[PDB]
């Protein structure tokens, strides 16, 4: 399951507080000071990015390959084929031709 | 051109063998080595897999030989709208190609008994040719679908009972080879 | 050097061969007429549709529009396969590098389907237990949080467990002993 | 009990928060499971946001998302980061190129 | 003194861009010109395009068939919908954009 | 050498993350003056940054 589409808003979290509560100002103030501590991004690498341990983390570009298959290019297959069924009907009216 | 004489037994004979190799890859209910599914749901995560051409069956299961025949299936995520997925989905669950290279190989039985019953009106003899031609094609053809369908590395093996399938094409075209060496002078014979 | 295509097209494509080896005659004998009109034999079908597959050939050729026809056709074919072969060859005379996960440890500090450990009771143990680099913390905070135990107690445990793992268990040690561990055999 | 069982962004960012101004914090989890908005017909917010509204918990720290309307009703801090709106689908497989490609 | 029909003219220069012989050739003044630089164009044409013939034959695309957030307007074969009563959902009752409405 | 071509555009197209550029003298940089990046490099002590 995968992300199409992309943001519609720019939105966002933050802590919250009862209305007035005492802990709002404390809050804010240690928010600001983790940005430019870089906590919050150390936070997500920690709780996205390090976590992506798949292997679509690197399968989309990998180098070399498992060699090349018929379905890859088999349609070249069928015009050769179609060309044969050409060489047969050619024949199968020239029979009228020299018939004439 | 050489053996003038005997050409007549000897192509009928090839005729025979290729249709009798044709009817025995057709009929037999295994051709190549797989992973899969002994039935169409063994069944639960994969066995090793025996099919033949309409028949979907299993090797060292935990049973043999009760294989089926095979059904039309869907598909999953789209990329079915595309007429030549729909068309080799269609032709999948029943392959007209290899049975229509049998009929065209009986045709070419009927042509070259054609030699005798009412007997070689006008170039009517060349018609043989013609059907095992066809035949190969037909042959072909249902190797591509049938390898460009199964082969979605594989990790499969193929048994002779799956090179029967070419053997039967390359036989049929030995056939057509001796049909016009045939031909090429028995319609001499019949119009100078 | 059939590395660049699989086996079924290189096995499969000889039956193209032979089509082609053959229409080309089957063209040629429908009613030439002499009997000298039409050139083409099967010998000569079968070499005319070599020259085009394996390329060369400078000596024959059909005049008839249907086999010039199919020779055209089968050279669209050739050239699309053989120059497929001369393509692939990319994908094999570069980046042939089989796999090499991971330098740094980068990959170790951020994944778990490779385990890592130290020797237990070693300084190595107690190394990550304290450094407070970012790798070295990280990845002890894995084998801190790692279960069950990755740290062995003996290089003969670390070594055995590597190889039975198939390398998705990583032994942390001192490199000398590491490099006693390639600069003999078996070197695995 | 207190603070060990749970694990995620929430819970660490929670914990350095607290560290950094110094008091004591429980996490508690929201006894419907919604994360919180005033019932249309009785105006009684849900949620976590009913557990601050109504005095069931002292302070909340969650992916409950900044809203105007709850700004009515709490206070949210400055934001950590941004984010938005996104849908999630099954992907296709990667397509096998075209037969005559 | 040509060996040549309209089909031979039509012909020989086919076999010459797939780079194989046929037993003709131009034979003539002027005619040096027309069938030896027709080679210049397959020695460059050809050479360059079959050269990424492989890695095109392995690109291995996806289809996307969504991309604009906008064609779930467009359908109903594909169903969508949002948290109850969530955010995003009071959101798209509350955001009066028409795309959005 | 055609393939020597078609097989590489990126050179090196400059540095990303000014990581070279932390560690070289070879480009000067700078922030705008009197600015809060300006106070930022001055404060945040992550290794590029400082
Ligand atoms: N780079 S990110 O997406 O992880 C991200 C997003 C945001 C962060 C911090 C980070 Cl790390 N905080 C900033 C806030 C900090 C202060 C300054 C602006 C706001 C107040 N804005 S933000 O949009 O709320
Ligand atoms: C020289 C050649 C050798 C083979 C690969 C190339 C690409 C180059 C095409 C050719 N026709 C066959 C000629
Ligand atoms: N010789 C080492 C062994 C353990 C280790 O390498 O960490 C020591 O004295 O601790
Ligand atoms: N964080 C969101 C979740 C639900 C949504 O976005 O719709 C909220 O607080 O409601």
């Amino acid at each position: 399951t995968m992300k199409v589409g992309g943001n519609l808003d720019s939105k966002g979290y933050g802590i919250a507080t009862p209305k007035g509560s005492s802990l709002g100002t404390p809050v804010n103030l240690a928010v600001l000071k983790l940005s430019e501590q870089g906590v919050l991004d150390k936070l997500k690498n920690k709780w996205w990015y390090d976590k992506g341990e798949c292997g679509a983390k690197d399968s989309g570009s990998k180098e070399k390959t498992s060699a090349l298959s018929l379905s890859n290019v088999a349609g070249v297959f069928y015009i050769l084929v179609g060309g044969l069924g050409l060489a047969m009907l050619v024949a199968l009216i020239e029979f009228c031709y020299k018939s004439r | 051109l050489f053996d003038r004489g005997v050409q007549m037994l000897l192509t009928t004979v090839g005729a025979f063998a290729a249709f009798s190799l044709m009817t025995i890859a057709v009929g037999t209910d295994y051709w190549l080595y797989s992973r899969g599914v002994c039935k169409t749901k063994k069944k639960n995560e994969e066995v090793m897999t025996h099919s033949g051409l309409w028949r979907t069956c299993c090797l060292e299961g935990n049973f043999k030989g009760l294989c089926k025949q095979i059904d039309h299936f869907p598909e999953d995520a789209d990329y079915e709208a595309d007429t030549a997925e729909y068309f080799l989905r269609a032709v999948r669950a029943s392959s007209i190609f290899p049975i229509l290279s049998v009929i065209l190989l009986f045709m070419g039985g009927l042509c070259i008994a054609a030699s005798e019953f009412y007997k070689t009106r006008h170039n009517i003899i060349l018609s043989a040719g013609i059907f095992f031609v066809s035949a190969g094609l037909s042959n072909i053809i249902g190797i591509i679908v049938y390898i460009s369908a199964n082969a979605g590395k594989n990790s499969y093996s193929y048994g002779w009972s799956f090179y029967f399938g070419a053997l039967s094409f390359i036989i049929a075209e030995m056939v057509g080879v001796l049909a016009v060496h045939m031909f090429i002078d028995r319609h001499k014979q019949l119009t100078g | 050097f059939l590395d660049p295509l699989a086996y079924e097209i290189w096995m499969c494509i000889v039956f193209a061969y032979i089509g082609v080896s053959v229409v080309l005659f089957l063209v040629s004998r429908f009613s030439p007429y002499s009997e000298s009109t039409n050139e083409f034999g099967i010998f000569n079908s079968l070499w005319f549709s070599l020259g085009a597959f394996m390329q060369q050939g400078c000596d024959i050729s059909p005049r008839s529009l249907s086999g010039r026809i199919v020779g055209g056709v089968w050279w669209f074919f050739t050239l699309i396969i053989i120059s497929s072969y001369t393509a692939n060859l990319a994908a094999f005379l570069t980046v042939e590098r089989m796999v090499s996960p991971i330098e740094s440890a980068e990959d170790l500090s951020k994944q778990t389907e490779i385990a890592y450990g130290t020797l237990d009771s070693g300084s190595t143990k107690e190394f990550f237990r304290r450094s407070k680099i970012a790798v070295f913390d990280k990845m002890w905070t894995y084998m801190r949080s790692a279960e069950p135990s990755v740290f062995v107690r003996t290089t003969a445990e670390g070594v055995a467990r590597v190889r039975k793992s198939k390398g998705k268990y990583a032994y942390l040690l001192e490199s000398t002993m590491n490099e006693y561990i390639e600069q003999r055999k078996p070197c695995d | 009990e207190g603070n060990e069982r749970y694990e995620g962004y929430c819970v660490d960012l929670a914990a350095e928060i607290a560290k950094h101004c110094g008091f004591k914090y429980k996490l508690t989890i929201v006894g419907d499971g919604k994360y919180g908005a005033r019932d249309a017909d009785t105006k009684i917010w849900n949620g976590m946001v009913g557990e601050l509204v109504y005095g069931k918990a002292d302070i909340a720290i969650a992916p409950l998302t900044i809203t105007l309307v709850r700004e009515e009703v709490i206070d949210f801090s400055k934001p950590f980061m941004s984010l938005g709106i996104s849908i999630m689908i099954k992907k296709p497989q990667k397509s096998k190129p075209g037969v005559f490609s």
